[PDB]
């Protein structure tokens, strides 16, 4: 009635994916921009791919003004493997071995399963995308 | 089911049909929901805003309504607030009005919607309604009560307090009516309603004595009030109740006023007679029609003249619209007074008629309206044939209103709210719990009127209280009361104009007016100061009748009468009397012992009075507060004298005695050289009213009139009288009797009378003035205690009043010379005007009485009635004097009883020189209709000649004559005048000769 | 003496719900003791006040009120 449009369409950064959202009573997680390769060629490159999420890392580790621990996921793609496609890269088993023991970049990184982090997360509830 | 799925589906309603259109620019809804529509009224709106309000209260009773209520309190707050400042916009046109009311200076009803700014002239229009200012106000006095907030800041106190005083003169002005189409005809005219004058009333009632702020206020959040407005509207309700206007015998608009909305006539038995009337008068198949006659977007209507062509209107019948929403009213209605089987039979006669949307949404269509190829056939058969749905009624187009009417009726049929919460303020109360109310009923109960009047005495003087004393009298002079202080009424009158000023917008405050008794009846507090004052009957007048003490009787005892039956307030009235040592002077000391000692007895003509010192009244009662003020023979002749120089009249002048030569010199220099000129004792003006004054204490009669006519002093009390007689019905004509007279027929402001008047005055003679005054006020004084007495007349006439007491005088004088009506008393002016106001008896001569009542212009019972019967079996029509009254056009405007047919026959008869001439064509006329009534076999053949009927048995009356008596043929038909119309040969007998030759041939 | 069918909103004896009802929602208020302690919560989620920053409400144990109450009613003439 009075000609709104609503929010433009923009880009996500890591701040947003990190917590958790709540639809229709079901629990949703995304993904971090920068593993994305349907738009650059960026994403091609595995030591690209360490320095981003090095990156990427330190700075949710900086602020983090929010309430809650952050989540991120980083899904491995068939992309990730060795040109005979039987084994992981060498630098992504170095990162994931960085990730292991509390200790990779700059920040202190722990692993585990989704079950436990759920307890313990930042949940945001949507309402606006209720059926009217 | 819990209630919760209920008040979801009222959400979803209420969504999908009501809050969808709200303006978010101004929170006010239009009045199409289709088109994008600029146009809004306020009526709509307003009621959408009361239905969001009434579920708003519903959903309050759930502690977890998820902020459901809070949208529609801010909804409402927000429509409000809208309203509010579209109104405040305006501020030129409230002052204009608040001085000179007027269509020009009328406040806008109409405007945009998008930016609240007026979108379409007034000449288009009108503008002047003042129905939705009183609604407005007892609606947003409703809301405050419940709980909500409204107002900001003391700027909106003064606004809504000149509203009050711009709405408290209602009771005169006409209005455009609820439907703005006014009189039937639909020509352009204004008139009274009484649907207005009613809401109005029931506002005045409740604004009185509120809080404003809500739950905090000590000063500045109060209103006051004016009794004597109140009082004026509450007669002009009762007097035109049984008929909303002279035009229109009854309108489905008197519903929402003596219902839910206004709750207004505490009559019972009136009120029943007039809603059964309505139902039997307006019922409808499909609903209830605005009003009989009504050719309201009708198939015959078009869409290319605004006001309706004459024998339209008769055309126009048999195919009225037809609005279900009055059966909401009617359900509401019938829950209000707790008859479950009227909202059982509303209920299932709406049922079928309710339309759904595509979702089954209930839908209620504005109007029902018959296709074009049963014109015809439905006139026959009235409703046999089946109407159309309108436009909105389908899809695309809804009615705000009816929706919001239908959810509250529907709200309350199911009991989720009770009567009590809808009406916080308890407009509404039964029989069993009117007994200690304000402003309605008194502490002894409706039917019981037992009041008692407490008085205080006072003297004026020393020697006054002395002389009392030694009689016996007991009073007390006005030092002796040193904490209290006694004021006249002008200081009250200053102190209300100085409220209700403001400077950021300029406000004049209330205007100077004059206090009536009621309001003087209390007793004031100024500065820390306790006031009191006296009735205006009291002070010096420049007038005459008030040296006459029986004048003083009858008016004191009337006001006594005034406050015994007009007083509802808590606690007894004041009444405070003073006497003056100049009013016994000498012999005139005795009456007035008479009436203090039957005052000191203690009823007064069956009141009942008590006398105490003051101090002891004044101590252990109420006290009304006003914080306002802190926080803020002649030996001369004209012809002789009229050519002699001015020294010579000034010589003349000084050197004469005589009051009447010095009078008529004194209008002699007036007239020549004017009011400016200066003589031997001052200004001309001054010497004029010392003279006056003079003339007054010596109490020579034709001398003081002389005076008034030269002071041109008016009574301020004309504009009451004219305007109650002009709402009983009759007419007053102001002029002399042989010339040329003005007619009035609607309120007209005091300066146009006035200047009308004087100028007549000026035209014909010199004492007109003060004698059609004293005329006037007499007669109305009369009608007001008496209105059994002037039953009969219509056109009151007060120059051939003067000539009939004048002619009466002269025969009583016999062969004493005939007294001048200028020398007499205001006692044996009053004493000849009642004489002549009686019905009258045998004994006098019967010429001399139908010269009476043909000067009076009295009708017998049912005349109109029979006239118009006689039109309707008179095919041809009726001619008299010369004038012609055409069958095909009375019978194709007007009805039974409406007045304009009636004041068309008497303009027709009002052309006849001799009054008793009249009188003798009326009787014939009776004796017709009678005759022709009492058997329908006989009919006339053309039109009758009352002449030559009247011509035929003035013949047969002088041959009877000539036989019996041996009386040659006289001129004139005075004999027959002379003789009875009833006994042995009387002139019915003649008339009835006459009628069955006439028959005959 | 009350009327069965006015008996909605009397104080002392009914509630607003209504005699045969009772859904009344209770408010609770959460206060920290420590700063420790509140962090040692907040990294968990749960969130608590410290009683260091209600500074214009205060926070007082039950004899406070018991003296108060013991204050009133003492009249030295009798």
């Amino acid at each position: 009635r009075m000609k709104l449009s609503g929010r433009p369409y923009r880009h996500m950064g890591v701040l947003g994916t990190s917590k958790l959202y709540d639809i229709r009573k079901t629990i949703f997680t995304f993904t971090p921009q920068f593993i994305d390769q349907q738009q650059f060629y960026l994403a091609l490159d595995n030591k690209m791919i360490v320095e981003m999420l090095r990156t990427d890392l330190s700075y949710l580790c900086s602020r983090w003004r929010m309430t809650g621990q952050p989540t991120i996921t980083f899904p491995i793609s068939h992309s990730m493997l060795d040109e005979d496609g039987t084994s992981l890269n060498s630098s992504i088993l170095a990162a994931l071995r960085k990730m292991q023991d509390g200790y990779f970049g700059g920040a202190r990184v722990q692993t585990g399963k989704l079950s436990e982090f759920l307890t313990t997360s930042c949940c945001t509830h949507l309402s606006f995308m209720d059926p009217g | 089911e819990t209630l919760w799925d209920k008040l979801d589906h009222y959400y979803r309603i209420v969504k999908s049909t009501l809050l969808l259109y709200q303006s978010p620019t101004t929170g006010l809804f239009p009045t199409k929901t289709c088109g994008g529509d600029q146009k809004a009224k306020i009526q709509d709106s307003l009621y959408c805003a009361a239905g969001a309000w009434a579920l708003a209260l519903a959903y309050r009773r759930i502690d977890d309504d998820k902020g459901r209520t809070h949208e529609l309190e801010h909804s409402a707050i927000k429509c409000m607030r809208g309203i509010l400042y579209c109104y405040m916009r305006q501020a030129d046109k409230v002052q204009q009005f608040k001085q000179d009311p007027r269509p020009t200076t009328c406040l806008h009803s109409v405007f945009n919607v998008h930016t609240g700014d007026e979108l379409l002239s007034y000449e288009e229009y009108g503008h002047l309604q003042i129905n939705a200012v009183s609604l407005y106000l007892l609606y947003l006095v409703e809301m405050i009560s419940s709980g909500l907030q409204i107002i900001y800041n003391t700027d909106e106190v003064s606004f809504i307090q000149n509203l009050v005083f711009c709405v408290e003169r209602v009771y005169r002005v006409p209005d455009f009516g609820v439907w703005e189409r006014g009189s039937k005809y639909n020509n352009g005219s204004t008139e009274l309603h009484s649907s207005s004058v009613g809401l109005a009333k029931a506002a005045l009632e409740a604004i009185n004595g509120f809080n404003l702020f809500g739950n905090q206020g000590c000063s500045w959040s109060v209103i006051f009030v004016d009794l004597d407005a109140h009082n004026r509207n509450r007669q002009t309700l009762c007097s035109l109740l049984p008929r909303e206007s002279r035009s229109h015998n009854t309108d489905a608009a008197l519903l929402p006023c003596i219902s839910y909305p206004a709750f207004a006539l505490d009559d019972e038995v009136l009120f029943s007679q007039t809603l059964d009337k309505v139902v039997r008068k307006l019922k409808g198949k499909y609903g209830f029609k605005r009003f009989l006659r009504d050719g309201y977007r009708t198939s015959l209507e078009d869409p290319n003249r605004c006001y309706y062509k004459p024998a339209e209107i008769k055309l126009f019948d048999g195919i009225e619209c037809e609005f279900p929403i009055f059966f909401l009213y009617m359900m509401i209605d019938g829950v209000f007074r707790g008859n479950p089987k009227q909202v059982q039979e509303y209920q299932d006669l709406l049922t079928p008629v309710l339309h759904h949307t595509t979702e089954g949404y209930p839908v209620v269509p504005k109007y029902y309206y018959v296709p074009a190829d049963f014109v015809e056939y439905e006139k026959n058969n009235p409703g046999s044939q089946k109407r159309f749905p309108s436009n909105c009624g389908r899809d695309g187009k809804l009615f705000l209103w009816g929706q919001a009417l239908y959810i509250i009726a529907k709200l309350l049929a199911d009991e989720l709210i009770s009567p009590k919460d809808i009406d916080p303020v308890q407009r509404y109360v039964p029989l069993k719990d009117q007994r200690n109310v304000s402003m309605r009923f008194s502490n002894q109960g409706p039917l019981e009127n037992d009041l008692v009047v407490h008085v205080a005495l006072i003297a004026e003087s020393q020697r006054l209280q002395v002389f009392l004393n030694t009689y016996g009298i007991q009073t007390q002079t006005p030092q002796q009361v040193e904490p209290i202080q006694i004021w006249p009424q002008q200081e009250l009158v200053k102190a209300y104009l100085q409220l209700g000023i403001n400077e950021k917008l300029g406000l004049s405050g209330r205007p100077d007016r004059p206090i009536g008794c009621l309001g003087t009846s209390k007793i004031y507090r100024i500065l820390g100061k306790t006031v009191v004052c006296y009735p205006i009957i009291f002070d010096l007048s420049d007038f005459y009748m008030s040296q006459d003490v029986f004048l003083l009787i009858d008016d004191i005892k009337n006001a006594l009468q005034f406050i015994k039956q007009y007083w509802k307030m808590h606690g007894r009235p004041l009444f405070l009397v003073l006497i003056r040592e100049d009013n016994i002077r000498g012999s005139r000391f005795n009456p007035i012992l008479d009436m203090l000692a039957a005052l000191k007895k203690g009823i007064i003509g069956g009141v009942k009075v008590h006398v105490d010192r003051l101090q002891t009244l004044i101590s252990g009662a109420v006290v009304e507060q006003l914080d306002f003020l802190r926080i803020s023979q002649p030996d001369v002749n004209i012809s002789e004298w009229k050519d002699k120089p001015t020294h010579e009249i000034l010589q003349k002048l000084n050197d004469c005695s005589c009051l009447a030569s010095q009078a008529i010199l004194l209008g002699i220099l007036l007239k020549r050289e004017g009011p400016n000129f200066i003589t031997k004792e001052g200004t001309v003006s001054d010497h004029i009213e010392r003279v006056y004054r003079r003339a007054g204490s010596q109490k020579l009669w034709l001398a003081v009139r002389y005076g008034a006519a030269f002071t041109q002093k008016f009574s301020s009390s004309i504009a009451p009288h004219i305007t109650t007689f002009l709402v009983h019905g009759k007419q007053v004509t102001l002029g002399a009797f042989g010339h040329e007279e003005e007619v009035i027929s609607n309120p007209l402001s005091p300066r146009v009378i006035q200047n009308i008047i004087y100028y007549k005055c000026n035209t014909h003679d010199e004492r007109e003035a003060v004698i059609q005054q004293e005329l006037v006020i007499h007669i109305g004084w009369i009608i007001s205690n008496n209105p059994e007495l002037f039953s009969g007349m219509l056109k009151i006439r007060i120059g051939w009043i003067i000539h009939a007491m004048e002619y009466e005088l002269q025969i009583r004088g016999g062969d004493k010379p005939a007294l001048d009506l200028y020398q007499l008393s205001p006692s044996e002016v009053k004493q000849l005007l009642l004489d002549i106001l009686q019905p009258q008896q045998n004994g006098r001569c019967w010429l001399n009485r139908r010269q009476i009542d043909g000067s009076l212009n009295r009708t017998p019972t049912g005349f109109y009635d029979r006239v118009w019967q006689i039109l309707e079996r008179t095919p041809n029509g009726i001619i008299v004097a010369g004038k012609h009254l055409p069958q095909q056009p009375t019978l194709s405007d007007m009805t039974m009883y409406e007045m304009n047919f009636s004041l068309l026959v008497e303009d027709t008869l009002g052309n006849i020189d001799q009054p008793q001439y009249r009188q003798i064509v009326v009787e014939l006329l009776m004796v017709v209709s009678i005759v022709l009534e009492r058997n329908p076999e006989l009919e006339f053949q053309d039109k009758v000649d009352l002449d030559r009927l009247v011509k035929e048995a003035f013949n047969e009356f002088q041959k009877d004559q000539s036989r019996l008596k041996e009386i040659e043929k006289q001129d004139d038909m005075t004999s027959f005048y002379n003789t009875p119309p009833l006994g042995k040969r009387g002139t019915c007998s003649y008339l009835t000769k006459a009628v069955m030759n006439l028959l005959l041939e």
